[PDB]
């Protein structure tokens, strides 16, 4: 009587199905990660952990090209080295919790990547915008 | 540093019962389990039992039920709290149980089990 | 498992007598939305099973005034007035509270004799 | 029109694969949802699983999880069954079923009787 | 199209395992009645109702109930509670006085002892200047003798000052749902048949766990979870016997345990505002409280139990069952409270059985302390009051703690003897379906599509 | 019950040399511990875990194996290292097998 | 706050112009009429009825936007 | 053995150099600024004050033309008389430290330019996204 695509639509509710499919929705994902005597200590800083662990991933995001874009093409090739996988195998066979054990080994080099990159356009773009 | 001070050799008659005590020192009393086990000559180790020094909750080897008894005595003051005492009175005294009896504890790493039993009491030779 | 049982199987009940027939769940049916979802349905031989009551006490558009579901939390009951002839047949008690939806374990409806 | 037209009966040999289709019309295919209950007279009513049309959602519950995949031509609006080494305790009667969000069943398909 | 581009994704579905505090919340209907009934009236909020518990598929996630976490934070808690309902107390201080105890009126046989012994003492009074002789009525176990005459003082003299519990304030379980913040997920094992060791194929998360009563029980755990259809039983290492063994049975065995005293307490002032409640007369029968289980019941759930613990163990093995070996009281036999008093209630009668590879009852005696040592602090102790009229409650047994013996030299039967001693695995056998997850965000994936100048 | 059953009994080598002990277990599918007695002494813990070294334990005990089958591996012995070494699964013993010196 | 602006088109531009239309049946006002009679304190009980409806459209209509704008990039 | 690029690249690792050459690390500072009984109400409360102070420092970006650039064209002109130093003796001569003694003064006149010109942006954007 609920429907299967109801508790689709919940949170975490695609972990089991394909990362093309779970990518239709992202936002509920980034929705339940913010809000939700001596008792009020601890619950007051488990509430500042969670909105300073967001403050962190929001200017991991902001570092690079997209503040608030929520899906963010970028500019630099994905060496194939890193998965060496089809594109359509991976957006249909696996979800994200098979893929990030693939890439749990090839990771702080793509964030270093990611801010040469933007250093990079930061740069060109302030030498074009300085030329005109 | 960790360490399990045994009472001295002593000398029994068959039919007997003899009381070995085991004092521990260097960590908190109440949260290891003291195993006690024994050495005879041409007979290698042998286990006797375990007591958790929390409650006094003991387990016996099968094999020596309704001989042996484990006791223990915990620290009451909230300026030695480490220190606290193990007993075994082993009862039913054979010219078989000539034997050097230790006590031990496991370590305290997380990958430790219980029986891994890392400190060794100097053990306590009875002849009888 | 939310494994429903269905008391009692059989009811021989005489036409125009009343039937009641229980239910009892082995969580509760409460879903985040307040509403517990319970369905009581049909069954006759040679057919699709179909609606009784799609709720509580909302019962399907089609049904007289006669069928009633009621209950609460975990134990829950059906009621009609009258037996008809087209009263009838297998009822059954199932959940979509959450997945798996489980049914119940079929009720059969006679007459006395 | 409010109709959930299945197949007919299908006499399969053991050890075979099985697929369906419920070829519905009447109304919109995407609002609604498709789920598959089983007849036994011996137990009564059981399940099989569920697609979702507009999300592409599907699943299956732990006894015929393993052997079904449920898939659907949109356009078309025909279910998909996709059983695999049956035994005689799957022949049942079988039904196209639909739900909405947070809605209840509203049509009720026939029923193929797969005997095996 | 070969030359793929990589694309962050915020927002996406993948965790790890974390330790994190959680919060706790009980339910509304505790929060209709007010003002530190019980404990935590405040300590938790009240419940957003109905939880979100929405199933997740194809998924498999290992749990593992003995090295998890938020068992141990339990543990924690509820002790450290504990002591935060005792601060506003009276404390026992003033009491610590010679006793000058006798026996209590009641047919004397040499050979029986009485559990009750009437002990009259000097007591302070309001005025500073001024005190009372005043008696009462205390169990043997509270009592030693100091040493013609007979005079008596408190056990627990000589290493704690003692507080007694507030009589307004209750210590009936309440149904706690612990919740995960901001930034976490609770999964939940929906599977049957699970040992609560590896892979669980069916999770789910959930907001918050469902109703968590919390009992205090050393052997025979009460008020528990029912399993589903078998009887599981659990353990970490089956083959190692230092590791209990947490029995957990389908049909409950219902337990009547009472007290057929009829007490009258009586309130004596200690100072300004200090009020110590005392036992006074006894009004009728001097008995010995007690608990029955049915011997039907209790057949049928032991058959149960070896019908499921032979299958580690071989189909062709003698499985017997023995009381325990020994220890402190409250580890010898189970304990528990019962409407406000902690009994103690002998099992030589239960576990007393040997089986074979192939309207009656049964009154199992209890005893009665006031004064508990609950965890084994070091200064910290608790007089229970006494409570009014005849006293009796009902519970349902759910499950058992077992422990095999170490049995070498050709070892064919293999006998169970019941032991509390940690209360975790209380707890471990209501939290062996929950983990505790972190939501990590920002996923990182290629695909074909570059972004533009 | 578990029957441990070490096979070498007396090995006599060398110092210098290596050495490998062997124990075999009736029921497979548990941890192994090595223990060290020299004439006389206390015993002392060299492995847990079947391939973890204890603490105050040099490298060059090695514990390795699966099953049924475990390995204690000494590379390049000292005279202290000449004792007996003991098999230990649960409350079981094996009965030790004794390094001498050739 | 911050974040249902994000979760929208626009995350600090303050006015954001955004691409859903605008059912007249939730308010049937005149343009001129609104932007010079009333004030903020008057017209949200105008619309505090017809609300999370606007906002699972604004949702609605990002997620199409993202997916397009992925086309787009997708085929270039 | 550690170079001198890599403690350039630390914390304030660019503190003395010019400020054109300071430009080209401008994240390390922006990152450690936001991460890192009765002591825990200490801690907890220089948390927040560490976050609330960043996101003043986010919304004053944000109220300009910027959220997340880290970098900000912006159209208001440089009134001479606030500096009047040329281009290249400024962004090769001086640090930041010696800047900021220069432009104390003018200040907040500078903040009230760009939100003026922040809100013409804006009725402008409006005006020219009304008549299409
Ligand atoms: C609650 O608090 C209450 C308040 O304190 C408390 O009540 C008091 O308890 C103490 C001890 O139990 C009482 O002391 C005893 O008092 C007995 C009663 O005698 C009094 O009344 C007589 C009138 O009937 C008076 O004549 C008498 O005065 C005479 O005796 C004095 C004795 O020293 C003397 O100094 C006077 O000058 C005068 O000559 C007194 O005022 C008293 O009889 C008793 O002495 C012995 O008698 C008992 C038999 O009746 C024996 O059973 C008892 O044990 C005593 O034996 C002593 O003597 C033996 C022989 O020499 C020794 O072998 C014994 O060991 C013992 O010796 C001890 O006591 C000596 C003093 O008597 C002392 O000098 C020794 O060093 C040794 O320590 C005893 O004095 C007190 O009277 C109570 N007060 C009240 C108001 O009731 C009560 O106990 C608390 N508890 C409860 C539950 O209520
Ligand atoms: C396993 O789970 C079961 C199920 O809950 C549980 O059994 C229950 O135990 C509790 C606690 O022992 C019982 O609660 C007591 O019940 C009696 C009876 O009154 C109730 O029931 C009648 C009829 O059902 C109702 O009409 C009535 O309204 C009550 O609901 C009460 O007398 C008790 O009340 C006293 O204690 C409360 C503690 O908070 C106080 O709030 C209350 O005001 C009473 O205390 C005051 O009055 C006393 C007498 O005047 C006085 O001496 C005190 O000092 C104080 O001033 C209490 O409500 C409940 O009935 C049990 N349920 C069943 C079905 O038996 C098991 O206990 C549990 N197992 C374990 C081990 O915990
Ligand atoms: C634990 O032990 C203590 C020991 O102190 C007991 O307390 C005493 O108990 C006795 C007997 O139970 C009590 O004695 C009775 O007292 C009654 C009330 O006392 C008033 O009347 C007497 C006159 O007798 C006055 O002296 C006194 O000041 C009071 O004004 C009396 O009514 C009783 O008399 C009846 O019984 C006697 C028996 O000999 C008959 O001869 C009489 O005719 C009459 O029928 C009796 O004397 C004594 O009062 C208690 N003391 C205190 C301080 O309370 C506890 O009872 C005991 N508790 C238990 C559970 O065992
Ligand atoms: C675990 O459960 C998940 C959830 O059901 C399950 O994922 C599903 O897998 C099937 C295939 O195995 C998916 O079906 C396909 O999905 C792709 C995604 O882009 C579609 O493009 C496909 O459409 C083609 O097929 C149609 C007919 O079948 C044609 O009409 C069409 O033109 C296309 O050619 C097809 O629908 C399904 O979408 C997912 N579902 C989700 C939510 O991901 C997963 O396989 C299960 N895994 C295990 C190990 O059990
Ligand atoms: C009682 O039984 C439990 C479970 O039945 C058992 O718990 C397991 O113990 C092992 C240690 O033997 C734990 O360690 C892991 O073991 C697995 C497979 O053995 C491996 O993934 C890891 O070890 C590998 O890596 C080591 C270093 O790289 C190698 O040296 C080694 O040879 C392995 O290849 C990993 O460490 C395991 O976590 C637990 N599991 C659970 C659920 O607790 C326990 O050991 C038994 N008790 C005793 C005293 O034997
Ligand atoms: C304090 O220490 C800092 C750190 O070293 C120091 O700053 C340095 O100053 C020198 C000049 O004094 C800088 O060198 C120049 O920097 C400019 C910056 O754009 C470059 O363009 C220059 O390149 C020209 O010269 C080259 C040959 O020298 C030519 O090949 C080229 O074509 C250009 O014509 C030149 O490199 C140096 O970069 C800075 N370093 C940093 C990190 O800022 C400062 O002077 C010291 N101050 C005091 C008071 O001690
Ligand atoms: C605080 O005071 C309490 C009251 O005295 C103490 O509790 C009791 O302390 C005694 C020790 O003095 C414990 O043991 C008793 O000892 C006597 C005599 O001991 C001899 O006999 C035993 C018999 O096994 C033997 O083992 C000894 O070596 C001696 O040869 C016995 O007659 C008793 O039966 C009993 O064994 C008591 O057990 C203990 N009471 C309880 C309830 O445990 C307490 O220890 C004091 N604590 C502190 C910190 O001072
Ligand atoms: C994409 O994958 C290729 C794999 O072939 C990467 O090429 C290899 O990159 C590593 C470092 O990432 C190079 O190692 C280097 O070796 C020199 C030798 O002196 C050493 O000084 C460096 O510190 C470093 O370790 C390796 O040589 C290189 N392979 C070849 C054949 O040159 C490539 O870097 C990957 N691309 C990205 C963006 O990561
Ligand atoms: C487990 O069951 C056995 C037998 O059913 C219990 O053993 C019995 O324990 C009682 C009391 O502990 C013994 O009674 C005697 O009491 C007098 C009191 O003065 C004392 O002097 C004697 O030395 C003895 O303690 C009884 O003899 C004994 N029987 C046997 C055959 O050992 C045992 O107590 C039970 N375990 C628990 C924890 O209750
Ligand atoms: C009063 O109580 C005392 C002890 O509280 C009794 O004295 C002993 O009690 C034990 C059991 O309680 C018996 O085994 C002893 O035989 C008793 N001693 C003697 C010498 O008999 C005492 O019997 C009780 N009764 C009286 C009238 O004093
Ligand atoms: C425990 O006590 C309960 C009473 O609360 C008993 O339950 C009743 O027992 C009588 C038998 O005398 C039956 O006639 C009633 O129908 C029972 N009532 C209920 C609600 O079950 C129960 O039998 C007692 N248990 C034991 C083992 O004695
Ligand atoms: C454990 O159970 C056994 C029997 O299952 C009980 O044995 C009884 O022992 C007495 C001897 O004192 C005999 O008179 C009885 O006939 C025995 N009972 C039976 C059924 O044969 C034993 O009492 C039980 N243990 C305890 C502590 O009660
Ligand atoms: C990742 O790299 C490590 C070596 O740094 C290697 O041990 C591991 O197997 C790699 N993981 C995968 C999935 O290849
Ligand atoms: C909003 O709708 C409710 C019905 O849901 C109605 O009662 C109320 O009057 C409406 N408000 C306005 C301002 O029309
Ligand atoms: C800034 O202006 C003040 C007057 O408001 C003046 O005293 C000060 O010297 C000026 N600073 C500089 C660096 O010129």
């Amino acid at each position: 009587a609920v429907g299967i695509g109801a508790v689709f639509l919940g949170f975490l509710g695609a972990a089991g199905s394909t990362m093309g499919a779970a990518s239709m929705t992202l936002t509920v994902q980034a929705r339940n990660l913010l809000s939700g005597t001596v008792w009020g200590i601890k619950q007051l800083q488990a509430r500042v952990l969670a909105v300073e662990r967001y403050l962190r991933d929001q200017q991991l995001l902001g570092i690079w090209g997209c503040s608030g874009k929520l899906i963010c093409c970028t500019n630099v090739p994905w060496n194939s080295s890193w998965s060496n996988r089809n594109l359509s195998e991976i957006w249909d066979n696996m979800t994200w919790l098979q893929w990030d054990k693939e890439i749990s080994n090839y990771t702080q080099i793509i964030y270093g990547l990611l801010e040469e990159s933007q250093n990079q356009q930061e740069k060109n773009e302030q030498d074009l915008l300085a030329l005109d | 540093q960790v360490q399990l001070v045994q009472s001295g050799a002593v000398i029994k008659t068959p039919g007997s019962s003899v009381k070995i005590s085991c004092r521990a020192s260097g960590y908190n009393f109440r949260d290891y389990s003291i195993h006690w086990v024994r050495l005879i000559p041409d007979k290698g180790f042998e286990w006797i039992g375990w007591i958790k020094p929390l409650w006094g909750a003991v387990s016996y080897a099968r094999q020596l039920q309704g001989r042996v008894s484990m006791t223990r005595q915990l620290s009451q003051d909230p300026d030695d709290p480490d220190w606290g005492v193990a007993y075994m009175e082993f009862s039913g005294l054979t010219p078989a149980d000539t034997a050097e009896y230790f006590c031990v504890r496991r370590g305290s790493c997380d990958y430790c089990g219980d029986f891994p039993w890392q400190y060794w009491g100097q053990g306590t030779v009875v002849v009888v | 498992d939310v494994l429903m049982t269905q008391t009692p199987l059989s009811l021989p009940v005489s036409l125009g007598g009343q039937a009641s027939i229980s239910c009892r769940s082995s969580q509760s049916v409460v879903y985040s939305d307040g509403d517990t979802y319970l369905e009581w349905y049909l069954q006759k031989p040679g057919q699709s099973p179909k609606l009784l009551i799609y709720k509580v006490s909302r019962r399907f558009s089609g049904v007289p005034d006669r069928f009633s579901g009621s209950g609460s939390g975990t134990d829950f009951t059906l009621k009609i007035s009258r037996v008809e002839t087209e009263d009838l047949g297998v009822y059954y008690c199932f959940q979509g509270s959450h997945v798996p939806y489980t049914f119940g374990g079929g009720t059969k409806l006679e007459i006395k004799r | 029109q409010v109709q959930l037209l299945q197949s007919g009966a299908e006499l399969v040999r053991p050890g075979a694969s099985v697929t369906l289709s419920c070829k519905a019309s009447g109304y919109a295919f995407s609002d609604y949802e498709i789920h598959w209950v089983k007849q036994t007279p011996v137990r009564g009513l059981d399940w099989i699983g569920a697609f979702d049309p507009k999300s592409g959602a599907s699943a299956s519950n732990q006894k015929v999880k393993g052997r079904a995949i449920l898939t659907a031509d949109k356009s078309s609006s025909t279910a998909y069954m996709e059983l695999r080494s049956l035994t005689s305790e799957d022949s049942a009667v079988y039904y196209c079923t639909r739900l909405r969000y947070f809605g209840y069943f509203d049509v009720w398909g026939t029923g193929t009787t797969v005997t095996v | 199209a070969e030359n793929l581009w990589v694309t962050v994704y915020y927002g996406v579905p993948v965790w790890k395992d974390a330790e994190t505090t959680l919060f706790c919340a009980s339910d509304a209907k505790a929060y209709e009645t007010e003002k530190h009934n019980v404990w935590a009236t405040h300590a938790c909020v009240p419940t957003d109702p109905n939880p979100q518990e929405i199933h997740l598929e194809n998924v498999t996630e290992e749990f593992n109930m003995w090295k998890n976490n938020m068992v141990e934070q339990m543990h924690t808690d509820i002790i450290s509670l504990w002591d935060q309902s005792l601060k506003p107390c009276v404390k026992l201080t003033p009491l610590c006085v010679t006793l000058q105890c006798t026996n209590v009126t009641n047919n004397i046989t040499d050979d029986m002892r009485g559990e009750l012994k009437n002990c009259s003492f000097n007591m302070t009074t309001e005025l500073r200047d001024k005190k009372q002789k005043v008696y009462s009525l205390f169990y043997r176990l509270d009592v030693v003798q100091i040493n013609s005459n007979k005079e008596y003082r408190l056990i627990n003299c000589n290493t704690s000052a003692c507080t007694q519990a507030c009589p307004k304030v209750s210590f009936e379980p309440i149904p706690i749902h612990y919740c995960a913040p901001a930034g976490f997920a609770i999964l939940k094992c929906k599977d049957k048949k699970f040992n609560g060791t590896g892979p669980c194929p069916s999770v789910s998360t959930v907001q918050c766990t469902h109703g968590i009563k919390p009992v205090v029980s050393t052997q025979l755990l009460l008020n528990g979870s029912l399993a589903e259809e078998e009887v599981m039983i659990r353990s970490e290492n089956i083959t190692n016997n230092a590791k209990n063994i947490l029995v957990q049975f389908n049909t409950p065995v219902q337990i009547n345990c009472t007290r057929p005293n009829n007490n009258t307490r009586k309130s004596i002032r200690i100072g300004p505002g200090q009020a110590f409640y005392a036992t006074g007369d006894i009004i009728g029968d001097i008995r010995q409280a007690h608990c029955n289980v049915s011997k039907a019941t209790w057949n049928e759930t032991l058959g149960k139990v070896v019908k499921q613990l032979r299958k580690h163990f071989g189909n062709n093995t003698i499985i017997r069952f023995a009381n325990s070996s020994g220890g402190d009281l409250e580890v010898t036999t189970h304990s528990f409270n019962c409407g406000g008093e902690f009994f103690y209630c002998n099992t030589s009668g239960l576990f007393n059985s040997t089986w074979i590879s192939n309207n009656d009852s049964i009154t199992l005696p209890c005893r009665i302390k006031q004064i508990i040592n609950m965890w084994q602090r070091i200064g910290q102790c608790m007089y229970a009051p006494p409570i009014q009229g005849v006293i009796r409650c009902v519970s349902n047994i759910t499950g058992l703690i077992l422990t095999r013996d170490g049995g070498s030299t050709n070892s064919t039967t293999e006998t169970f003897r019941p032991g509390g001693g940690d209360m975790r695995d209380n707890w471990r056998s209501e939290l062996y379906k929950y983990k505790v997850v972190k939501i990590e965000p920002l996923g990182v994936a290629p695909t074909r599509c570059k972004r533009r100048v | 019950e578990i029957v441990l059953t070490q096979s070498p009994g007396i090995l006599s080598l060398s110092p210098g040399e290596t050495a490998t002990l062997f124990c075999k277990a009736s029921q497979g599918g548990n941890a192994m511990t090595w223990y060290q007695k020299r004439r006389g002494q206390v015993p002392r813990l060299l492995i847990y875990d079947t391939s973890r070294r204890a603490s105050g334990v040099p490298d060059r005990f090695v514990g390795s194996g699966s099953g049924t089958d475990f390995f204690l591996t000494i590379n390049k012995l000292d005279r202290e290292d000449f004792a007996v070494y003991y098999c230990q699964q649960f409350e079981f013993f094996g009965l030790g097998s004794e390094l001498e010196v050739h």
